[PDB]
């Protein structure tokens, strides 16, 4: 038959928002348990703190997102990228999208004033 | 109407080849195994002909 | 009859149930004839001779670029503009090519000539772009834009393959005779 | 139809090709079929059940290969299969190398159509003889005023498809391609899916190539018929 | 007896044609009686499943069924395992965009019945939140196919067991089958120098995509056509 | 117990299903089941009910009244006498999960006005 | 172990003359020892990569 | 047997003469097979650019579409008389059922019609009670077949099948690949 892959979750929508919250939890627990791991299939240059506080970047953007539908997508689809990071699926460069302050300075003139935007055609 | 068409022949071309074609060739198997066994007999009162003779010029040397 | 969930066409052909496999004890062939075929390996040295009659043919090679592989009048090759008998340009910028091109590979300018003419300022075809399926030389009205049936035209660098106006007008004036000639074989089937 | 009638001597150039054909297809057999290591390579090796085939999505040889004798030439002719003579090889089990006995006898039965339609070749137009549908011919193009406005309209606008939807399948030499389109009236199809029968072998690939070595898993893909341009669209 | 001697082809006397002859005939018109087979087909499949089947439509020979969603595992178990259907064949799933429909998509599933010779379509709706029942259980094919659906439209299959991107790169977003996806999406790639990496960066385009739809008919083009519906389909009329 | 499909002994022409050593008895036995699930747990007005009893008395008829498989096949035809063990099989195991979906009734989701509207 | 087998017969192909059939009749007990150990090994079959997955052969058998 | 073997030299490649085709002849596995090389003379001569039929080709039409004098297009204008797509819900077939149908009515005439037709067009009868309401005629003639049995899965063009066994057969008798006609 067609057997699942390593790390493979059936889809299942949460009737409850706490059943939801406990799985959310689960799945917040094995990315930052699979950070170092990540830090040695990657080549990243910083450290395994980084990747966990960048981690919980990623959870803290969704805290209060109400609808159950919505937790329940955004549940599955964060554990679509847990998997393809763990598997080692990702090469580097698509990992090293999550990072994008981590690349050192773009240039002199991050314009933040409407002066500067407006003199850079931005305003 | 229709000039200067590629039409086939008034008769039709003659029949192509389309079956598979991979006649058997070859002695039976048996005459292939009798060749061998002659063969192979010679060559052995050849060689043990040889081998005898090299004995006596052995005895002489 | 009256069929219940089938059909006489879902019914199974005759003899559709196949023969029993033949076991060893029901065989024609002595086991000392298999044991030779089996040892002196006949079908492999078949096989060979197959193989070893191929080495006195004639092989197919060719050498090019001394020799040249078959070309017809309806090859897409590189492309050219071309121009009338009196030498003014074909093409009347109806944009029918740059409206026609699947790959999006032409871009067109246009204005009224200082004598009044309807002709194009600009005809450029991106070369990277185009997937040489001849459409833009189906649709011109006039039979400005063709393909040649050049296809050695490679460069060093891709900013070469960005073809203007110029280059193509040059390409249809190199070109002419060649393009007379599959003209010629083909104008009747288009 | 077709863009462009046949030029003048191409039906003759296709049968002096066909008379020979025959014979490169023997010598082909002659280096396989019988081969010792052929077999070893070839049977058992990939063995699909016909529920299974069925159940996967598996067609043409990948289906008649496990004994099911379906094959959309005979079962929903299209353009011209009803009024040739062929046959349909089906194989028995489901292996790769009665799948390699299927195509090299669907050789053999292409060669028997391909004569046909040279003996048979009709004369008439090739291409549907309305001109809001086609291109019509460069001298009416060039005399003729409705038939420049078409020629202008259909190269510049495209013909409009009436509103609906299909899916059309045929027997691809690969198995069972199909389209469906639907069209909202406009000249630009609103949705076009492409089953491609390389996606389903593919995606059959891990139930059929458990328990083998990976060599066996080499001549699998091999008796899929693979080509990915089909595979991801 | 050599290819030396062997007859020239080329001067054969070929077949020469006057006139050619070719009536004028509708192709819908060869449905006609299959037409009315699948209607009354399709009437008892409404007959046996009135808790299932939303609706019918029947169009030349393709004959679709319209059902809701927590409807698609009977049916479907129906429709592989009764004994005057027996759809075996999962020829594909795939999924259609109608924006301006509360429910967003249309789920299509095509069945192939070998032992019959026949097809069948199915359809189904969902939107961006609200998922379909996968079918995965019923055929193995489907697995592949409701990937595909999810990965270029945003499609959910409840219980499907192994539901990733099979299309798109990896950490690919966007869906790029919806019809408010651009036709070159938000990204593109190069390779960067000073970070020796591919690096992925907001699209730019060195040629804007030039849009020709704009020249789209003034005038409807097609007309309503005819109906091809079976006298014992229609309701009759009063006297 | 019944003997729906054997996985080896004499292939028969498709791969994966072998030759059935008493078919005949196993289809009555599979019809006689699904005879009498119809009439214990599914409602005599139902269309279903109706249209599986009828096929399966036809077929049951037909497996009677003929002894030799070649004929019962080109009666019944749909395959194989293995294949149409295979049916009967899997027609009972579909008025078993009928009788817990209940068909019959009146159906539960309605579709939106604007749910199947196309552009004609 | 073969190997060794084999290279213990050096000597004997280098001396068949002078042992002539004492040692022939010595070096025959000798192959035919090792012939055993060979049929050990074959009846055993110990050299063969046993495929662990194999299609399933029950019979579906249905409770009515 | 059509499609069996037939000789070299009715096979338009080179091939050999002389003495050496007497040796190939002694050599050859198959005496009977090409070589694959074509005859320089005759394959692709003359050249597809100076073919005569050229300047002879007219554009190919037929009859009666081709006429000048009996045919409007509007005649033969099928794309415009594409078939429509019936979509039949729950309603339309309950009133099938209880109304009968335009080919066999079952409606009385006046306002007794009409209203039938508007009470079921409303929701007043359910598919469910249309269901049970038919009579054992309509159920057998109009839902089931009229010996009661259910209608199969339709085919367009049924294909039956053929087996061809012996010399006609593709491959020998031991092979596992059958030929289907
Ligand atoms: C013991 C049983 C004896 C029975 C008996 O009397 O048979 C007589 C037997 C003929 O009886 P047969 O078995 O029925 O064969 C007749 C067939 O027509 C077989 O003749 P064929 O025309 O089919 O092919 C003959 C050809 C088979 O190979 C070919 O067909 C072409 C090979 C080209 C050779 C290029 C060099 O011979 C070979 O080349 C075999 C040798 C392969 C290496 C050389 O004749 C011989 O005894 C000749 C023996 C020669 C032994 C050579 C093997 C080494
Ligand atoms: C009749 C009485 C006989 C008495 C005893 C015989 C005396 C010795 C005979 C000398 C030849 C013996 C050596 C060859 C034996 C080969 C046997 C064989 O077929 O091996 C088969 C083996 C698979 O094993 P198995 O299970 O038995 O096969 C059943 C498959 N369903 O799979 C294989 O290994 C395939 C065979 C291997 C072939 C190797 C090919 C490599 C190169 C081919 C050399 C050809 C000649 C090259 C020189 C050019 C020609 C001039
Ligand atoms: C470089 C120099 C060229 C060498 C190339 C080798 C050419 C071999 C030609 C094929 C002969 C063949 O394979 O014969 C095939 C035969 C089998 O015949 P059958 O199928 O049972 O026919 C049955 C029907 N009859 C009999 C009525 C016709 O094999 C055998 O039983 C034993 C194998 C013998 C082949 C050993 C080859 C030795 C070559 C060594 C160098
Ligand atoms: C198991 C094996 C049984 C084989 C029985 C065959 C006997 C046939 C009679 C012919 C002998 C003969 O008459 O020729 C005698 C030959 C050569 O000796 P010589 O110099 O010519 O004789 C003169 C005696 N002097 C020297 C004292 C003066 O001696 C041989 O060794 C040849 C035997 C034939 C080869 C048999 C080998 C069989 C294959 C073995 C593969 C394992
Ligand atoms: S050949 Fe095709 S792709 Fe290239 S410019 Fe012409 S129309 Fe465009
Ligand atoms: S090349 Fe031809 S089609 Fe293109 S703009 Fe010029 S005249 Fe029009």
């Amino acid at each position: 038959a067609i057997i699942a892959t390593a790390f493979a979750e059936t889809v299942k929508f949460s009737g409850s928002k706490q059943e939801l919250q406990k799985r959310t939890l689960a799945l917040y627990r094995q990315f930052l348990r699979g950070a170092p791991t990540f830090a040695d299939l990657y080549e990243v240059q910083f450290s395994i703190p980084t990747i966990r506080t960048k981690i919980r970047q990623e959870f803290e953007r969704h805290r209060f997102v109400d609808d159950l539908s919505i937790q329940n997508v955004l549940y599955a689809k964060g554990h679509m990228e847990y998997q393809e990071c763990i598997n080692f699926w990702k090469q580097q460069a698509q990992f090293l999208k999550y990072f994008p302050e981590e690349d050192d300075i773009q240039g002199r003139h991050q314009p933040s004033n409407f002066v500067d935007k407006f003199l850079k055609n931005r305003a | 109407p229709s000039v200067g068409q590629d039409l086939p022949p008034v008769g039709g071309y003659e029949p192509v080849q389309w079956r598979r074609n991979l006649p058997a060739r070859g002695f039976r198997p048996l005459v292939y195994l009798a060749a061998l066994c002659g063969i192979c007999g010679y060559g052995f009162y050849r060689a043990l002909g040889g081998i005898q003779e090299r004995r006596e010029l052995k005895r002489e040397k | 009859n009256i069929y219940a969930g089938g059909s006489a066409a879902a019914a199974p052909p005759a003899g559709f149930r196949i023969h029993r496999p033949a076991t060893w004890e029901e065989s024609e062939e002595g086991a000392l004839s298999k044991a030779t075929k089996y040892f002196l390996l006949a079908e492999m040295f078949r096989g060979l001779y197959v193989v070893l009659e191929q080495f006195f043919r004639a092989p197919y090679t060719i050498y090019y670029p001394f020799e040249k592989g078959p070309v017809s009048p309806r090859f897409r090759g590189e492309h050219a503009l071309r121009r009338y008998p009196s030498g003014e340009e074909r093409c009347i910028a109806c944009k029918l090519c740059e409206a026609i091109c699947p790959a999006l590979a032409i871009t067109i300018d246009a204005e009224e000539r200082i004598d009044g003419s309807r002709r194009t300022t600009k005809y450029d075809i991106d070369m990277t772009k185009c997937i040489y399926c001849g459409y833009c030389q189906e649709s011109c009205p006039v039979d400005a834009i063709v393909e040649t049936p050049n296809v050695e035209y490679a460069t060093e660098t891709r900013e070469e393959l960005l073809y203007n106006k110029e280059k193509l007008l040059a390409n249809g004036d190199k070109w002419e005779l060649e393009l007379q000639y599959a003209l010629d074989a083909d104008a009747p089937y288009r | 139809g077709v863009s462009q009638d046949l030029p003048a001597g191409l039906l003759d150039d296709i049968y002096m090709w066909a008379t020979q054909f025959g014979d490169r297809l023997d010598e082909i057999e002659e280096l396989l079929t019988d081969n010792r290591i052929w077999k070893l390579r070839t049977v058992n090796i990939g063995t699909v059940t016909a529920q299974d085939a069925l159940n996967l999505g598996l067609s043409g040889p990948m289906l008649r290969g496990s004994g099911i004798p379906f094959d959309i030439r005979k079962n929903a002719p299209y353009d011209a299969y009803d009024k040739v003579d062929f046959d349909v090889p089906v194989g028995m089990n489901g292996d790769c190398y009665d799948r390699y006995l299927i195509r090299m006898a669907e050789f053999r039965q292409s060669l028997r159509i391909i004569e046909q339609c040279c003996n048979d070749m009709p004369a008439g137009a090739v291409k549907v003889e309305d001109f809001k549908i086609n291109s019509p011919p460069r001298n009416l193009m060039k005399e003729d005023m409705e038939a420049l406005i078409h020629h202008f309209l259909l190269y510049t606008k495209g013909y409009s498809v009436p509103p609906g939807e299909t899916y059309t399948a045929i027997e691809a030499p690969k198995g069972e391609m199909g389209v469906y389109v639907v069209s909202d009236g406009s000249e630009r199809p609103y949705k076009c899916k492409i089953r491609a029968p390389g996606f389903a072998h593919l995606g059959a690939f891990d139930h059929i190539a458990r328990g083998h070595f990976l060599p066996d898993a080499v001549a699998i893909i091999g008796t899929m018929d693979l080509v990915f341009g089909e595979v991801d669209r | 007896p050599s290819w030396e001697n062997i007859k020239d082809i080329r001067l054969d006397p070929k077949v020469h044609v006057d006139e050619v002859y070719e009536p004028i005939v509708n192709p819908a018109d060869r449905y006609l009686q299959h037409v009315s087979d699948l209607h009354q087909y399709a009437k008892y499949i409404m007959a046996a499943l009135p808790k299932y089947i939303q609706g019918f439509s029947v169009w030349k020979d393709e004959l679709t069924l319209h059902v809701a969603p927590s409807a698609v595992i009977p049916v479907t178990t129906f429709l592989r395992d009764n004994t005057s259907t027996q759809y075996k064949s999962i020829i594909d799933i795939t999924a259609v965009d109608y924006p301006s429909r509360e429910n967003r998509f249309e789920v299509v599933y095509n069945f192939l019945s070998v032992r019959h010779n026949s097809r069948i379509r199915l359809k189904t709706y969902a939107t961006e939140v609200t998922p379909v029942p996968s079918i995965t259980c019923l055929y193995e094919g489907a697995n592949w196919f409701e990937r595909e659906a999810y990965d270029m439209y945003g499609v959910f299959f409840e219980g499907h067991p192994d539901l990733r991107r099979i299309m798109t790169d990896y950490g690919f977003e966007g869906h790029p089958l919806r019809k408010d996806f651009p036709l070159t999406g938000y990204t593109e790639v190069r390779w960067d120098e000073e970070k020796r990496r591919v690096v992925y960066e907001p699209l730019e385009l060195t040629q804007a995509f030039r849009n020709f739809s704009a020249g789209s008919t003034a005038w409807e083009p097609v007309g309503p056509g005819r109906d091809d519906r079976p006298d014992s389909f229609k309701l009759p009329t009063p006297k | 117990s019944v003997l729906v499909q054997m996985r080896e002994g004499t292939p028969i022409g498709l791969t994966g299903i072998y030759q059935h050593p008493n078919p005949r008895p196993a289809l009555i036995a599979l019809y006689e089941a699904t005879l009498k699930e119809l009439q214990d747990k599914h409602p005599k007005d139902s269309v279903y009910r109706q249209s599986i009893e009828n096929l399966t008395a036809h077929r049951k008829q037909i497996v009677e009244d003929n002894e030799v498989s070649e004929v019962i096949e080109n009666k019944i035809g749909a395959g194989l006498i293995e294949e149409v063990v295979i049916q009967a099989h899997e027609e009972l195991e579909l008025a078993k999960k009928m009788s817990e979906w209940k068909p019959w009734e009146e159906l539960e989701e309605k579709p939106l006005e604007d749910q199947w509207v196309y552009f004609n | 172990p073969f190997d060794l087998e084999i290279s213990t017969l050096l000597p004997y192909v280098m001396s068949i003359y002078l042992v002539s059939n004492y040692g022939f009749t010595i070096v025959l007990l000798f192959l035919l020892i090792l012939i055993i150990g060979f049929v050990y090994e074959i009846n055993t079959n110990a050299l063969k990569i046993n495929k662990h997955n194999k299609p399933n052969t029950d019979s579906l058998i249905y409770k009515l | 047997l059509p499609g069996g073997p037939v000789p070299v030299f009715k096979k338009y490649t080179v091939g050999s003469k002389g003495i050496w085709e007497k040796l190939r002849v002694l050599l050859a596995i198959a005496p009977n097979r090409s070589t694959g090389n074509p005859i320089v003379p005759l394959y692709r001569v003359p050249t597809p650019g100076s073919r005569p039929e050229a300047n002879v080709y007219q554009d190919p039409s037929s009859y009666p579409t081709n006429d000048i004098a009996e045919n409007p297009y509007w005649k033969r204008d099928h794309r415009r008389a594409y078939p429509q797509t019936a979509f039949f819900d729950q309603k339309t077939v309950t009133g099938l059922l209880e109304l009968g149908s335009e080919a066999t009515p079952r409606i009385a005439d006046g306002e007794a019609g009409t209203k039938a037709l508007a009470n079921i067009a409303n929701g007043g009868v359910s598919f469910t009670q249309a269901l049970g309401k038919s009579s054992k005629d309509v159920i057998y003639g109009e839902v089931l077949t009229v010996n009661g049995l259910p209608p199969v899965a339709p085919t367009l063009a049924p294909k039956q099948w053929k087996i061809i066994e012996g010399e006609a057969a593709i491959y020998p008798k031991g092979y596992p690949c059958r030929t289907f006609h």
